[PDB]
This record gives C-alpha cells, sequence and structure tokens, in this order.
C-alpha cells in the first residue's frame, strides 16, 4: 500500500538521521567540560553516530554549552543559520536553558530560546555527563517520532 | 576486549576479495579456463593474431595442436 | 626545596651520539609511541553501556 | 565512431586550445588547457608513445600546470571573470569554433585543403606504418639512450637546469 | 686530523641525515668504478639477443663462425650459466 | 565480459570506502580506550550506512560565493580519479596491464591535487583559500620524493609493468632490500593521502576540515570519501611494492588472501599512526621533506642505481 | 577502448552519485617554483630502468649519476643560500 | 597529409593568436605560451613516432624540459610586476614609455 | 611625458601588503571555545 511505502521510507530516513548525528561543540563555560567527559571513555558517545567530524557545516545538532552573552549573541546566531538543516539545538545547563545563576545580569540573555529555536532542554549546573547522553538519546527518539514523508503524503 | 573490530575487518576482506576472484575468474571464463595472454611487446601481440586467425572461430584462446596438422 | 626540569646534558661520546643518531635515523621514540597505543588497544575498554549500564554516584 | 578516434581527440584538442587562447580567467584558462593537455596525450597514446604521452599527464599537466594555476590562485584580482563576462571572450570562443568547423567541413567533403600546408583529408589511420617491433618498445628504447647516446644533451640540459635553479633565486631575491 | 674527526663527530651529533646521505652518495660513486662485476654486467648485457643473429654468406676461410647453431665454434655464455 | 568486471572492481572498492569510516572511529577508540561505533548495527556494522545516508539526504549547500561550475567538477574529479587508479592494480591478473602502470599510477596521483586546488578556489573564502594554497604546496612537494622512491625501487625490479612486481619479488620481500627506502616511501604515502602527521586539511581542527571548510553534506560525500579511498590503495601499492606475495597460476586464491591481508594490516597501521602522533607544522613539513627526506632519497637512488651495476644484477625488462 | 571504457564508467558513477546528492535532498611561490625545477629534472632520469640495460652502461653510470648529483647540487645551492628555508 | 597534423598546426596558430593579441592578464599570456610548446610536443612526438626515428625521441623530452624553463622565468617575472604594480595587467606594465 | 628619474629609480608606489587580520575564536574548537583573536600576519608570520 502507498502508506506502507511512505512508512518504510520514513523509517529508513529517520533511523539513519537519529543514529548518526554529528554534533558541533559550542561550549562557552563549565557546561562544556562535563559534556566533554561524554567524549571520555566513561560515557563514550561515538558508540552511536556522534563523532569527531565537527566542521559546523557538516553538523546536524548543535549543543550550546554554557552561558550566553549579548556580545556572543550574533556570532552564535549566524552559526545557526549557516548550519544546514535538519538543524536542532541542545540547551546545555541552567545558563543556556534560561540564564541560570546569572539570570539577573546585564551581559547574559536569559536562555537560548531568545536566539535559536531550542528543540531539547537538559537541566543541570552542570548536567551530569551521562544525563546529556540521555538527552541525546531522548532527542534520538524525538527524531524517531517524526513524520516528514508522512505529512508530505497527506499534502 | 579487543576482537570487536574483527567483524569490521572481516567484512572488508570479503569486499576486497571480490575484485581478486572476479578479475581472475572472469579471465578464466573469457579465456576458456586460462588467463588473458599479456601483450607487453609487439611479438606477444602478433602471436595472438597468429593464433586468433588460425583457430577459424576467430578466438585466440582456443588452440589447435598436433591434431590439426598432418 | 625545588627541582629543575630541562637540565639534562647530552653526552658527546661515541656511544651517546650513536644512540641519538640511531634514534633520528631509525625512529625509535616514535616506535615507542606506537607501542604505547598498541598496548592500549589490547586493553579492555571502560565504556559504560548506557542506558543499560549507568555511571556510579 | 572509433576509426576517427584520433581525429575525434584531435578535434577536442583544437577546441581545448580555443579555451585558453581566448584568455579567460587564469584558473579557467588553465582548466581549458588541462583538458587540452589530457586529450593530447591520448593522441600520442593512440600512436604508441606511452612514456612520452604519460609525461604530458605527469610533469606537465600534473606538473608545470599545477604550479601554474597555483600562482593564479594566490595572485589575480578579487573578481575573476566567469567565462561569459566580457563579450570578447565569448566572441573569441565562437571565433575559434568557426575556424575548426570550416576546415573540418572542407576536410571531409573535398579532402583538398591547401591552407598554408597542403594537407589531404583522409582518416587518421591511413598514415600508420607496418612491421613488428620484436621485444623492445621503440619509444622506450629511444629515450633510454639518454645515457648511451644522449651525451651532449645531458651535459647541456643538466647545466642549464642548475642555472635554472640559480636564476630563479636571483630574480626572486629582491636584491 | 683531530679537528676533522671532531668535525665529523659533531656532524653526526646534530646532522645525522646529511652525513648518511653524503656517505651513501660518496660510496655509490666509487664502488661501480673498481667493481669486479661491472664487466660482467656489460658481458651479460651484450649477451641478450634482442636482434636476430642474421646469417653470413659462407665463402670459406672463416672457421670461428659455426656452420651449425649447435656447433662448438662461435661464442658461448657458459660463464653466464654458472654465474 | 569486460563491463561486469568493471563493476566487480570499482563497486566493492566503493563499498569498502564507506565502511572505513567505521574503523576510523572504532579502532582509534579501542586504542583511545573508547568503544567506537557499536550501538547502531550489530558490532557497528551499520554506522557507515547511517553516515552515508544523511550525506545523501542532508541539504546540499552552495555558498553564494562559490562557482557552481567549479563546485561540481571537483568532487567528480576526485572520486573518479581514485576509482580509475585501481584499474592497473595487479590483483592476480590485473584488470589493466599497462606496461607503464607505475607511471600511470603516479601520473594521475599528480592529477589529484587539482581536486583540492579547484575546491579552494571554488569556495572563495579568505581562510579557505589559504588553507588549500598551503595544502596543494604540500602535496606537490611530496611527489618529488614519491617519484624518486619509485624510480629507485623498480630500477632493481625491472620495467614499469605492475605485473612484473610479483615476478621480481619472488623469494624475498623487496623491503629486505630497500628498507631504508620503505619507511622513506611509507611516510610519503602518509602525506599525499592527507593523514596525520599530515592530515592538515581534513584535520578535524587543523583546518577544521580543510578542503571541506564550507563544503557540507551532499557533494561533500565525494570529497571526504576520496581521501580515504586513496588510503586503502596507496598502502596496497606499498603492499605490492615491498610486501609482494606469491601467485600460483593454478590457484590465484592464495595471492588474493595474502595481498588483501597485507594491505588490510597496513591500513591498520595507517589508522594506528593517526592515533599516536601530533600534526606537523607547515614549516616542519618542508623542513622534514626538502632538507632531510629529499637528500636521503637522492643518496639512496645513488646507491640503488650502482648496486645492480656493482654486482651485475641488472633486471630483465622483458 | 577498454581503457576508455574504464575511465568513462568511473566518471558516470561519480556523476550519478553526485546527482543523487544534489537533487534528491614569495614563500608560497618559492615552494612552487623549486618543485617545478626539481620535477622537471626528475623527468630526465625516469627512463632509467631501460637505460640501465644499454650496452654501454659505463657511460650511463657516469651520466645517470651526473643528473643525481646535479639534483643534489641544485638543492645544495638552494639550501646554503637560504632557499628551502623559506621566507618567514 | 592526415588531418590530425593540421589539427595540431592550427592549435599552434590559435595559441599563437592568443599569445599575441592579449586581453588583460599576463597569466593568460603565459598560458598561451604553454600551449605553444604543448602543441609542439604532440607534433614532435607524432612525426617522430610515426617515422620510427629512434634517436629523435630525444627531442620531445628535451623540448618541454627547456620550455618549462620559460615557465620558471616567466612565472617569476609576473609575481614581481604583481608585487610592485599590484595586478599583473599588461596595461600596468607601461613605465618604459620612453 | 615626464623625464626619467636620474638615478633610474622610478618612485615606489604605496604598500601592497596582504596582511589579512584573521578572526580566530568563535568558530574553531582550535581556540578551545570563546577565544576571539584579532591579529595580522604576512600570510603565516604574526
Ligand atoms: C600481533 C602484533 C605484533 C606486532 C605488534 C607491533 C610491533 C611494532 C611496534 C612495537 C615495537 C616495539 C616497541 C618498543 O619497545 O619501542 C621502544 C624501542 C626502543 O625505543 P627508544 O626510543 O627507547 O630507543 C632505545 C635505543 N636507542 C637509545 C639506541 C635509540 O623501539 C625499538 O627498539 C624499535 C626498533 C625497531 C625500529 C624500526 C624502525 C624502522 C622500520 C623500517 C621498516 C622495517
Ligand atoms: C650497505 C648499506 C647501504 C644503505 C645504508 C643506508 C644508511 C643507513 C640507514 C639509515 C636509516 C634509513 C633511511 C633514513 C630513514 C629516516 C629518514 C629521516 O629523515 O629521518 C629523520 C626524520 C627527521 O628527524 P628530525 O626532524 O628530528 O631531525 C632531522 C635532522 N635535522 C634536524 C637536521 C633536520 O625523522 C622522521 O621523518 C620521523 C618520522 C616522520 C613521520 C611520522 C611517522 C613515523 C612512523 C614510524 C613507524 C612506522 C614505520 C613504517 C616503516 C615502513 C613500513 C612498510
Ligand atoms: C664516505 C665519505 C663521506 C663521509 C661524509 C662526508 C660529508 C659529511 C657531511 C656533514 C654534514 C653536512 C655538512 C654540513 O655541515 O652542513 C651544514 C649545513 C646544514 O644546514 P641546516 O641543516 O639548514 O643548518 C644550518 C642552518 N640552520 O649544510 C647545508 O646547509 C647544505 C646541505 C646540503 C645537503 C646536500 C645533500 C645531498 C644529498 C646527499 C648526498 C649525496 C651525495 C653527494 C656527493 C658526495 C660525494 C662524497
Ligand atoms: S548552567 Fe551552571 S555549569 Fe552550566 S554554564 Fe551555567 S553556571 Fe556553568
Amino acid at each position: 500500500r502507498g502508506e506502507y511505502v511512505v512508512a518504510k521510507l520514513d523509517d529508513l530516513v529517520n533511523w539513519a538521521r537519529r543514529s548518526s548525528l554529528w554534533p558541533m561543540t559550542f561550549g562557552l563555560a563549565c557546561c562544556a567540560v562535563e559534556m566533554m567527559h561524554m567524549a571520555a571513555p566513561r560515557y563514550d558517545m561515538d558508540r552511536f553516530g556522534v563523532v569527531f567530524r565537527a566542521s559546523p557545516r557538516q553538523s546536524d545538532v548543535m549543543i550550546v554549552a554554557g552561558t550566553l552573552t549579548n556580545k556572543m549573541a550574533p556570532a552564535l546566531r549566524k552559526v545557526y543559520d549557516q548550519m544546514p538543516e535538519p538543524r536542532y539545538v541542545v540547551s546545555m545547563g541552567s545558563c543556556a536553558n534560561g540564564g541560570g545563576y546569572y539570570h539577573y545580569s546585564y551581559s547574559v540573555v536569559r536562555g537560548c530560546d531568545r536566539i535559536v529555536p531550542v528543540d531539547i532542554y537538559v537541566p543541570g549546573c552542570p548536567p551530569t555527563a551521562e544525563a546529556l547522553l540521555y538527552g541525546i538519546l531522548q532527542l534520538q527518539r524525538k527524531i524517531k517520532r517524526e513524520k516528514r514523508l508522512r505529512i508530505w503524503y497527506r499534502r | 576486549m579487543w576482537f570487536e573490530i574483527l567483524p569490521g575487518i572481516a567484512v572488508m576482506a570479503a569486499c576486497l576479495f571480490i575484485p581478486g576472484m572476479a578479475t581472475a575468474h572472469i579471465h578464466k571464463f573469457t579465456n576458456g579456463g586460462k588467463e588473458k595472454r599479456v601483450a607487453h611487446f609487439s611479438y606477444q601481440w602478433n602471436l595472438m593474431e597468429r593464433d586468433r586467425c588460425i583457430s577459424g572461430v576467430n578466438r585466440y584462446h582456443v588452440t589447435k595442436g598436433l591434431e590439426n596438422i598432418d | 626545596t625545588y627541582k629543575f626540569v630541562n637540565m639534562r646534558e647530552p653526552s658527546m661520546d661515541m656511544k651517546s651520539v650513536t644512540d641519538r643518531a640511531a634514534q633520528t635515523l631509525l625512529w625509535t621514540e616514535l616506535v615507542r609511541g606506537l607501542g604505547m597505543t598498541l598496548s592500549y588497544l589490547f586493553r579492555e575498554p571502560a565504556t559504560i553501556n548506557y542506558p543499560f549500564e549507568k555511571g556510579p554516584l | 565512431m572509433t576509426m576517427y578516434i584520433a581525429f575525434i581527440l584531435s578535434t577536442i584538442f583544437v577546441i581545448g586550445f580555443v579555451g585558453f587562447s581566448s584568455k579567460p580567467s587564469p584558473i579557467y584558462g588553465g582548466l581549458g588547457l588541462i583538458v587540452s593537455g589530457g586529450v593530447g596525450c591520448g593522441i600520442v597514446l593512440n600512436f604508441g608513445g606511452s612514456f612520452l604521452g604519460l609525461m604530458v599527464f605527469l610533469i606537465y599537466l600534473g606538473g608545470m600546470l599545477v604550479v601554474f594555476g597555483y600562482t593564479t590562485a594566490m595572485a589575480t584580482e578579487m573578481y575573476p571573470e566567469v567565462w561569459v563576462s566580457n563579450k570578447t571572450v565569448f566572441g573569441a570562443f565562437v571565433s575559434g569554433l568557426m575556424m575548426e568547423f570550416c576546415m573540418v567541413y572542407y576536410a571531409l567533403k573535398e579532402e583538398e585543403v591547401e591552407i598554408i600546408f597542403k594537407f589531404n583529408g583522409l582518416g587518421d589511420w591511413v598514415i600508420y606504418d607496418t612491421g613488428d617491433s620484436g621485444f623492445f618498445s621503440e619509444e622506450a628504447m629511444g629515450i633510454a639512450a639518454l645515457y648511451s647516446y644522449g651525451t651532449w644533451l645531458v651535459i647541456v640540459t643538466g647545466w642549464s637546469l642548475l642555472i635554472g635553479v640559480v636564476v630563479i633565486m636571483e630574480i626572486t631575491r629582491g636584491n | 686530523a683531530g679537528r676533522i674527526a671532531s668535525f665529523l663527530k659533531n656532524a653526526w651529533a646534530k646532522e645525522p641525515v646529511l652525513v648518511a646521505s653524503f656517505a651513501i652518495g660518496g660510496l655509490a660513486i666509487i664502488l661501480p668504478s673498481l667493481s669486479p662485476y661491472t664487466n660482467y654486467a656489460i658481458r651479460i648485457n651484450r649477451a641478450t639477443p634482442y636482434n636476430y643473429p642474421v646469417p653470413l654468406r659462407d665463402d670459406g676461410n672463416m672457421p670461428d663462425v659455426p656452420s651449425h647453431p649447435q656447433d662448438p665454434q662461435g661464442p658461448s655464455l657458459e660463464w653466464l650459466k654458472n654465474l | 565480459m569486460f563491463m561486469i568486471n568493471i563493476l566487480s572492481l570499482i563497486i566493492p572498492i566503493l563499498l569498502a570506502v564507506a565502511f572505513l569510516t567505521l574503523v576510523e572511529r572504532k579502532v582509534l577508540g579501542y586504542m583511545q580506550l573508547r568503544k567506537g561505533p557499536n550501538v547502531v548495527g550489530p558490532y557497528g556494522l551499520l554506522q557507515p550506512i547511517a553516515d552515508a545516508l544523511k550525506l545523501v539526504t542532508k541539504e546540499p549547500l552552495r555558498p553564494g560565493t562559490s562557482s557552481i561550475s567549479m563546485f561540481i567538477i571537483a568532487p567528480i574529479l576526485g572520486l573518479s580519479l581514485a576509482l580509475t587508479m585501481w584499474v592497473p592494480l595487479p590483483m592476480p591478473y590485473p584488470l589493466i596491464n599497462m606496461n607503464l602502470g607505475v607511471l600511470f599510477m603516479l601520473a594521475m596521483s599528480s592529477l589529484a591535487v587539482y581536486s583540492i586546488l579547484w575546491s579552494g578556489w571554488a569556495s572563495n573564502s579568505k581562510y579557505a583559500l589559504i588553507g588549500a594554497l598551503r595544502a596543494v604546496a604540500q602535496t606537490i612537494s611530496y611527489e618529488v620524493t614519491l617519484a624518486i622512491i619509485l624510480l629507485s625501487v623498480l630500477l632493481m625490479n625491472g620495467s614499469y609493468t605492475l605485473s612484473t612486481l610479483i615476478t621480481t619479488q619472488e623469494h624475498i620481500w623487496m623491503i629486505f632490500t630497500s628498507w631504508p627506502l620503505a619507511m622513506m616511501w611509507f611516510i610519503s604515502t602518509l602525506a599525499e593521502t592527507n593523514r596525520a602527521p599530515f592530515d592538515l586539511t581534513e584535520g578535524e581542527s587543523e583546518l577544521v576540515s580543510g578542503f571541506n571548510v564550507e563544503y557540507a553534506a551532499g557533494p561533500f560525500a565525494m570529497f571526504f570519501m576520496a581521501e580515504y579511498a586513496n588510503i586503502i590503495m596507496m598502502n596496497a601499492f606499498t603492499a605490492i611494492l615491498f610486501l609482494g606475495a606469491s601467485h600460483d597460476p593454478h590457484t590465484p586464491e592464495l595471492y588474493t588472501i595474502n595481498f588483501v591481508l597485507k594491505t588490510l594490516a597496513l591500513t591498520i597501521t595507517f589508522l594506528w599512526i593517526r592515533a599516536s602522533y601530533p600534526r606537523f607544522r607547515y614549516d616542519q613539513l618542508m623542513h622534514l621533506l626538502w632538507k632531510s627526506f629529499l637528500p636521503l632519497t637522492l643518496a639512496l637512488c645513488m646507491w640503488h642505481i650502482s648496486l645492480p651495476i656493482m654486482t651485475a644484477s641488472i633486471p630483465p625488462q622483458s | 577502448m577498454n581503457i576508455m571504457l574504464t575511465l568513462l564508467t568511473n566518471v558516470t558513477l561519480a556523476s550519478l552519485l553526485v546527482l543523487i546528492a544534489f537533487w534528491l535532498p614569495m614563500k608560497f611561490f618559492l615552494v612552487a617554483i623549486t618543485f617545478l625545477l626539481f620535477d622537471l629534472e626528475i623527468a630526465l632520469l625516469l627512463p632509467l630502468p631501460w637505460a640501465s640495460q644499454t650496452n654501454n652502461l659505463k657511460t650511463m653510470l657516469t651520466m645517470a649519476l651526473f643528473l643525481l648529483i646535479l639534483l643534489a647540487a641544485s638543492l645544495a645551492y638552494e639550501w646554503t643560500q637560504k632557499g628551502l628555508e623559506w621566507a618567514e | 597529409m592526415p588531418l590530425v597534423y593540421m589539427n595540431i598546426i592550427m592549435a599552434f596558430a590559435i595559441a599563437l593568436a592568443g599569445l599575441l593579441m592579449y586581453r588583460s592578464h599576463l597569466m593568460s599570456s603565459l598560458l598561451c605560451l604553454e600551449g605553444m610548446m604543448l602543441s609542439l610536443f604532440i607534433m614532435s612526438t607524432l612525426i617522430i613516432l610515426n617515422t620510427h626515428f629512434t634517436l629523435a625521441n630525444m627531442m620531445p623530452i628535451i623540448l618541454l624540459v627547456f620550455a618549462a624553463c620559460e615557465a620558471a622565468l616567466g612565472l617569476s617575472l609576473l609575481v614581481m610586476v604583481s608585487n610592485t604594480y599590484g595586478t599583473d595587467y599588461v596595461q600596468n606594465l607601461n613605465l618604459l614609455q620612453c | 611625458w615626464k623625464p626619467p628619474p636620474w638615478n633610474d629609480v622610478d618612485p615606489p608606489k604605496d604598500t601592497l601588503v596582504s596582511n589579512l587580520t584573521l578572526n580566530f575564536g568563535p568558530q574553531h574548537p582550535a581556540a578551545h571555545g570563546v577565544l576571539r583573536l584579532v591579529m595580522e600576519l604576512s600570510g603565516e608570520m604574526v
């Protein structure tokens, strides 16, 4: 059936994208170091897709780790547009989520939502290294429940 | 452990196996259970046309020996 | 108390220059670096199998 | 077809020359010569001359022309003209097209082209000789005489290259 | 003498690649001169019949040239056989 | 007939190139004490498929400063070159028995540098342009030693026929006769193939991606696969040159087993060598090349030309 | 023919899989010029293998080694007068 | 005479016209001068290989190794007029009016 | 047409330098993160 055909194609594309993200590091503060332990063998992430290819052009998901500043605001943003789609951003830690410990400050924008469309939020100050692995995994399952080719078929 | 890279290695050996057997077996099939007669110099070339033209079926690989002449 | 670090002196004798010349031509400290990584290849990994394995707290 | 393959390649060789003779952007002009260099070896290859042909790939196409476009890369203006750009460049290209079309048409119908050199218009293959070469490649055994008969050639070409190395520094020294 | 030996020793101390290059190039230029197999290399080089041994018109008075290919007269490469 | 052999050669080569990404992330990790790609696919057998599929489904970006004409020929000029370079490889009986195969392999190896040169010009960015400029200059500087090493090695072998390699290297590996040139050759392979300590462009942080600075998924598949493609072969060329196997005419299976294992082991060392050494600074590349590698190679060519004359050991070209 | 067929098939495969990826989704000069001169001098001794089998290889020995020392001589003059120590 | 040689002979002529006519850039002129010796190389090899003039195989290799020496000189001069004038445009090279 | 310079030295033009001021920092993990660097260089020499 036609819906089966578009379902198999949807699974094939979704399974590929969710399983082989190529995140680009945008660590700015202590939120960078603890994600950078996910690189350490204890919570290896290269076990599933996410690898060292880096090269923000060759990146699917962006992890914004640390406090976001007003002078950092445009340069981070222009990175996001240059990042080709499907682009998703991961909000790392209380500071990148909603400003955290510097919410009432003049050189920080409260949260990354004011700048980029945040798809996933990982609480912590800093979030434990494995907790981000869960956040990546839940983002992986978020891609699994995507119906790009299905929604096109309805149209 | 360390042997978890072996199945990653083994599949490669299967992939690189294909060119080795193919270009050898295809040679055997296109030469009739033989190998492609190399022609690195003129002698090795007109030798083939000598054999290709005498065979009658215009194939160098098929060879007629003592049973042909009297 | 204190201690220098880069105060080693290179010996100019026939023996010492031979090892250094051998090291430069026949790369040995590079091979020593190779041996360090290779010995670690046969070392078991410490990759916690998330989510099934979870880090200690 | 396949009989005219040397003619076919020779035709691409001529139009390849119009590519860089029209003087386009130096990178694009180099590319037009790169293909022209590539096909020219095939013309040599079809006549034999494997080693002589292979150099055109190696020491000229992958050689002289690599540093050629390399110089154009770090030199030249910030606005490189795209092949169309100046109407003269396309005018030169179409100009090169009409020369090769008129002769080739004249070549394949009347076969009596007399432009400068009188040349009769037959296929490429009616010029090859006949005979077996034994067990030695004629091209390979010819340039291998560089060290058995190429006595005065090696002495002079070697000396000039050493002077070539010294002249390039002296000009590039900047006094 | 003493300075020359010290010159070589410090050359090997800091510049071991070049002294290796000069030594190898230094040798590679002089053994081929006094080599005892160089003449052998030439001898086997001419003893490779690329071109056919065209026969000669038998007018007599020449015993060195064999009448038959298997005849003992004429050159032989028995030396090439054992070496 | 002929065409079925063409796919039977290039297609398994291409599918092996995709998989090499897995081991690059895995055997490094098993040395880095990591695990390598394991979760996706059994034992990470499916990660290269996941890697390759998004690159052929992600959006292909063409920067406005990039000439689309130059943006498309270069990836084809690179990948196709790697595949046609495989045609004279002496797999038992080679697909192409070019008597000048050694020159044939080297000639289009020089053709490879046009792939990076045009891409650096096509990208048209200040940092990108200089990154390619001081990348091509590296590769060309390493070809002169490449040619000299080749010239010395086949001088003792014979003619340039790649099939003759298995004949000269009958009883002893050729490395036992030119081991000072073998490491001279091996490091030269490490530099043309653009791998650490000469990763340079493709360095994940050296030039972030070098030839892939602005060049992302889509056409970037034919520009990050080609470099890995030359890795398997240029090591395999070393395998034929110095580690030649035996070939029984009645059983070409033995040489297929031996050569593939030898070239696969060499590629392991090639992947071993990235995970054990830093990256040469630009000046250090030329300092290593012109002033230490270049003079030594000349001296060894001095030695290897006289030695057959020294011992009456000239090889038969026919 | 076979050679042309091989290269033609490679181009189409590169072209085909490119299309699916596009529609379905003084120092710098000196290193160049020094390589150019060395590369040209390299092409001189490429015919060496067959030249090693000439019938007067003694004259070959003097002159094949001649080009190689000139390769060294060209580098030696380059090295001593700065040269390979590129402008920095 | 075979049309492949006339194809080469014009190839010199179109290269000759490009070298003489000039448009803007000395890079293109140096490129045009290289097509000169290029078309000379195939023409030389074609005649020499056809006639089995064994010793004459000398000249093709000798031809371009000396033609490349023009590139060694020609390329160097360009960068100097590029260093001083800026762009290497021929129009800039007019100081020696007198 | 002005007379040629007596010393035969034509007058130098102004500077023709290409000292691009590279912007290191907020794109490269090479800068370890937020390390915007402003510096000019002679192609390679800072
Ligand atoms: C009768 C005998 C005739 C022949 C005799 C020949 C001479 C004796 C033998 C000499 C040694 C062999 C030839 C020279 C080799 C070294 C060349 C050189 O420049 O060395 C110094 C060079 C440069 O050392 P450097 O830069 O520290 O010092 C050089 C000298 N100055 C400072 C003055 C410039 O060392 C290297 O290049 C190091 C290696 C760089 C690449 C990194 C990866 C290395 C991987 C090593 C392990 C794997 C090996 C695989 C081997 C192949 C396997 C198939
Ligand atoms: S959320 Fe906490 S750990 Fe993360 S950047 Fe802010 S203060 Fe630092």
